[PDB]
């Protein structure tokens, strides 16, 4: 048993969305419910729907803004939010909640939806390497900068994945409708410049997917 | 408290009894952890005592059977079987809340069923794990030699759920249960259960479902209780049935409904809210034995809860209540001190009554099967009492052959002549004043000084109040005599709303002029008509359907008749305040004499009024004690 | 709307030890459930009916109470048993979470490893030229940083941002970049990242000169 939902969304301020959650693993009639998860704000708990029944109980914070469904012969429920507003800009997650005292045990992935006005912009990726002076060694450490880029999220890995140990990928900040965003790799003195280390940033927003290869500090 | 007589025995003896165990066609005789639930009951002459056999453990969610044990000696010894087992599929299979109903020689049990579910019922999601079974007993007496000898065969459960709608007015159903313990055939010979049912937003509530042919197929009654009513118990009372029910952190609701459950109506003027589950009414509630019984030729009922002191579901000191459905009296404890005792069943067979009632320790749980003595002398002295005043007052010849009798429908509690050196006593034994600086007179009180007065209890009753009926409709009646002008405006009569007696429901003042104020609510008070001191006044307070009025010698007074009940928010009153405020607060000296209070649970009309009035010399209890 | 209270906010374990959270409902209720939470992926069932444990969940994970207050507790907590706890009651509607719970995890102090790092020449070519400055694998959680031009402490243009609890070595790290304009960043020479931490009497210091 499993719960599937749909993809990441990007809309602007008062339209709608519809999110799907369905299961494979099929099981039979059970209550799908949902949960808004925000920063600063825990879980809250949205609604539940019956599939195969087709009650529902909905959280009455969330009157006007959701409408579940359910087409219960492809066994999928759906959300739909309406007249959203960044208010509504959260990761939502679907859930099966079990007939024995409501535990959601089965959730979904989570659908994360962003709520904004703003432009969507591929992000400039700059390579951070060490400053000119001695590299004292016994290791050294490299950067990777993620500039000016909307919405969330973008993808970095550094030699594709290669390097895994040593990396410190930081949360983005937000900066005047645009994300900032940094990773630190850490790799021993011998192995660069020697070898070639590179980071792989992808913004799946603005269909961009570009490759910094660090390169040691030249002449002023 | 067990009363003075009164004894029992361990009849259910926890980790100790042993029942017939079935399973796989196999028998056993198991130990059974704890025993809960209780119905006792009368079969024809057969003592049966019905409840949860919890095998390893006391937790509602766990392995149950229905145990039954019965007597043909009242209770001496005891044969035992279990009555329905469960459908051993899990650890915690289980059939609870048994619920009984005698009809001739058989035994109708109504019990739910699970199979695997390990969260509490109303918690569930949907009714997956739930059937509700009806089994029944057939109760056999054979007679060798001089030797009574019963049996009782019981039938295989049969499920009703086919008579359970999806729908009830408006919302969707989840399942349903009995109300635990003994439920009745209607005078109609239907088969009614109250149940508590939830719905899909699980929210708990209580229903009629009744049987119009011996339990082949089953109804609902269209209505309901309100929401959070659970475990349920009924009895009929003139043509209607009463519902008295479980609200846990609140004050017990009870219903009345003379069509079979389709209309509920609460019963504000008697029962509903008299019962709390707490000191606080601030804890969960219990399972009450509420039955029908006629003793000494007079028709009563007796209601059992436990006062729970200790608070969380431990409900110590189980109480037993009489009732007339128009007085109130505390019966006293049934338990043993402190001891936890939460659910019991009270039988009343060939004039000698009986309970069975839980025991708890540390959630070890017993059921005690006592021999209530003591309480059935308390409760035959005081229906002497009731019997006696009510004869005494509709014995009375009332002026200009006789006039119309005195009423005594709907009258509740009596202030005359005997009081103590604290208190004026209630003829009917239920509830007393309390005095300060009162001097006894024939058939009352002579009040004078400051904090002068009589207070009767209203909400000031507390955990459980009797006259909370006057919250919708009373009448207030007392023989009045001034003694002496005030300096400025002083009480006779009254309803307060608040503990000082300042804010009024509705009373009757007098002043320094001379004349009546009779205090309509919060109204600006207007001084009307004329008294002289030193002359009887017949006075009488009525209120009813948010309305007050006030009559001075069966006449009502101008401006009476105004509302006292501004918004449509229930009053909760104080007390009755009699011949001052009984404050030393209040700076007020009242100086007056209060003879014969009488309380009505409604409205008097023009007629028992006026007989009262020109009957005000006889009704007096000072010659009979 | 039972309110679900866990107090308090932040709890810190040492690696080993028990812990035990709390949830304290403005009602009663049958039986709480428990999740954890560790931001990116889902909430995960721990204890489901006050005290059952969840499939998978490792026995550590226990689960205690009745009526109005119930507990979760931790038999000797891991690296990453760092993470968010939640309580939850859907035995009256509205179904309603607790206010959620912080596990931080106790261990020795750890002194950042500060690196700096000037503007990219390709960052120049277009108008800006930020400072970068990576302080890793530290503890205890606070610090702070101060930026120096040429010895004064520049103010504006610092953004912050913080890692979560490493899940195995239990320490924290940051990032903290200076942006200003490729001409401001170019009046000055000298660029100092300085923060103060437990681990250092003396503020930790990284800087660079444009000198090289
Ligand atoms: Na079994």
């Amino acid at each position: 048993v499993k719960l599937q939902q749909s993809g990441v969304e990007l809309v602007r301020p008062g339209t709608s969305v519809k999110m799907s959650c369905k299961a494979v693993g099929y099981f039979t009639y059970d209550w799908i419910g949902w949960v808004k998860q925000r920063p600063g704000h825990g879980l809250e708990w949205i609604g539940d729907i019956y599939l195969g029944g087709g009650y529902i109980n909905y959280n009455e914070k969330f009157k006007g803004k959701v409408i579940l469904t359910a087409d219960t012969s492809s066994s999928t429920a759906y959300m739909q939010l309406s007249s959203l507003t960044s208010e509504d800009s959260a990761i939502y997650y679907c859930a099966r909640g079990h007939y024995d005292g409501s535990y959601f045990d089965y959730w979904g992935q989570g659908t994360t939806l962003t709520v904004s006005s703003a432009k969507t912009t591929a992000p400039s990726v700059y390579p951070l390497a060490p400053v000119c002076g001695d590299t004292s060694g016994s290791s050294v450490t490299l950067g990777c900068l993620v500039k000016g880029y909307f919405p969330e999220p973008v993808t970095l890995t550094w030699n594709s994945g290669s390097l895994s140990s040593g990396v410190h990928t930081f949360p983005a900040v937000l900066q005047s409708d645009l994300y900032t965003l940094s990773s630190s790799v850490t790799v021993t003195s011998s192995t660069w410049p020697s070898q070639s280390i590179t980071c792989n940033v992808a913004h799946p927003a603005s269909s961009t997917k570009v490759d910094k290869k660090i390169e040691p500090r030249g002449p002023t | 408290s067990l009363a003075p007589g009164s004894s029992r025995v361990e009849l259910f003896k926890r980790q100790s009894s042993k029942v017939p165990f079935e399973k796989d066609g196999k028998v056993t005789e198991r130990v059974v952890h704890s025993f809960r639930l209780p119905a006792l009951v009368n079969v024809d002459g057969v003592m049966v005592a019905i409840a949860d056999a919890r095998y390893e453990t006391s937790f509602d969610n766990s392995l149950i059977d229905t145990v039954a044990k019965y007597s043909v000696d009242d209770g001496e010894t005891w044969e035992t079987q279990i009555a329905i087992k469960n459908s051993r599929a899990s650890s915690v299979s289980r059939v609870v809340d048994p619920t009984v109903i005698v009809k001739g020689n058989k035994l109708y049990v109504l019990v739910g069923s699970y199979n695997s579910s390990r969260s509490y019922w109303t918690s569930h999601g949907d009714a997956r794990d739930w059937d509700i079974l009806l089994a029944v007993g057939e109760v056999t007496k054979s007679t060798a030699g001089g030797k009574i000898t019963a049996s009782i065969k019981w039938g295989s459960p049969v499920s009703l759920k086919e008579f359970f709608p999806a729908e009830m007015e408006g919302m969707h159903t989840n399942q349903f249960l009995g109300g635990a313990g003994v439920a009745i055939v209607a005078s109609n010979g239907n088969l009614v259960y109250p149940v508590q049912v939830t719905n899909k937003k699980k929210q708990v509530f209580s229903k009629i479902f009744y049987s119009e042919d011996e339990g082949k197929t089953w109804k609902f009654g269209k209505g309901r209780s309100a929401f959070g009513c659970s475990e349920p118990v009924a009895l009929e009372w003139e043509g209607k049935l009463i519902i008295n029910t479980r609200v846990d952190y609140r004050r017990r609701l009870v219903y009345e409904s003379s069509d079979m459950g389709n209309t509920w109506l609460e019963a504000v003027g008697t029962l509903s809210r008299v019962w709390g589950p707490s000191p606080k009414s601030n804890q969960p509630g219990s399972q009450s034995s509420f039955t029908a019984v006629t003793i000494e030729g007079m028709r009563v009922m007796l209601f059992t809860h436990p006062l729970n002191f200790k608070g969380r579901w431990l409900r110590d000191r189980l109480n037993l209540w009489l009732t007339d459905n128009q007085r109130i009296y505390n019966v006293g404890q049934v338990s043993i001190g402190d001891e936890n005792s939460a659910y019991s069943s009270v039988l009343y067979k060939d004039d000698k009554l009986y309970c069975l009632h839980e025991i708890n320790s540390n959630e070890v749980y017993s059921l005690v099967f006592a021999r209530l003595v003591g309480e059935l002398r308390i409760i035959k002295s005081v229906l002497q009492s009731w019997k006696n005043w009510d004869s005494h007052l509709s014995s009375i010849c009332t002026p200009a052959g006789c006039g119309p009798a005195v009423t005594t429908v709907g009258l509740v509690g009596f202030l005359s002549h005997s009081a103590t050196k604290t208190e004026w006593e209630d003829a009917y034994r239920c509830v007393n004043a309390s005095t300060a600086n009162a001097e006894r007179v024939p058939n009352g009180l002579k009040f004078a000084g400051v904090g002068g007065g009589a207070l009767w209890p209203v909400s000031q009753q507390g955990q459980n109040q009797r006259y909370h009926f006057a919250n919708h409709a009373f009448t207030l009646v007392a023989s009045v005599t001034i003694h002496e002008v005030p300096k400025g405006a002083s009480p006779l009569l009254g309803a307060s709303l608040d503990s000082s007696g300042g804010k009024k429901l509705l009373g009757l003042s007098y002043d320094k002029r001379h004349q009546w104020q009779p205090i309509y609510g919060s109204t600006p008070v207007t001084p009307t008509g004329s008294w002289e001191m030193g002359k009887r006044y017949h006075v009488v307070l009525t209120m009813a359907n948010k309305i007050g009025s006030v009559y001075i010698d069966g006449e009502p007074l101008e401006g009476s008749g105004q509302t006292v009940v501004p918004d449509e928010r229930t009053p909760d009153i104080s007390h009755f305040y009699v011949g001052g405020y009984k404050r030393s607060g209040m700076p007020t000296d009242s100086r007056v004499t209060v003879n014969n209070v009488l309380l009505y649970n409604r409205q008097l009309n023009a007629e028992e009024i006026r007989t009262l009035f020109l009957s005000q010399d006889l009704i007096g209890t000072e010659a009979h004690m | 709307d039972v309110l679900m209270t866990q107090t308090p906010t932040i709890m810190s374990a040492s690696i080993g030890e028990e812990i035990t959270l709390t949830c304290s409902a403005s009602s009663s209720v049958s039986h709480m459930h428990w999740y954890q939470h560790k931001s990116g992926t889902s909430p995960k069932l721990l204890i489901y009916i006050t005290s059952y444990l969840a499939s998978g969940v490792p026995s550590r994970f226990s689960g205690s109470g009745s009526g109005t207050f119930y507990s979760l507790t931790i038999s000797s907590v891991e690296a990453e048993d760092a993470a968010d706890y939640y309580c939850h009651q859907w035995s009256t509607f509205p179904s309603t979470f607790g206010s959620g719970t912080k596990l931080e995890i106790k261990r020795a102090d750890a002194a950042p490893t500060v690196s700096i790092f000037p503007p990219s020449s390709e960052q120049l070519t277009s108008g800006g030229a930020s400072v970068v400055c990576f302080l890793n694998n530290f503890y205890p959680k606070d610090i702070n940083v101060k930026w120096k031009i040429d010895g004064s402490e520049r103010q504006n243009g610092v953004l912050n941002s913080w890692t979560d609890q490493d899940s195995k070595d239990s320490t924290y790290s940051m990032s903290s970049t200076l942006t200003l304009t490729k001409d401001e960043y170019e009046r000055h020479n000298s660029y100092t990242c300085e923060a103060t931490h437990k681990t250092s009497t003396s503020p930790i210091v990284k800087s660079f000169n444009r000198n090289e």
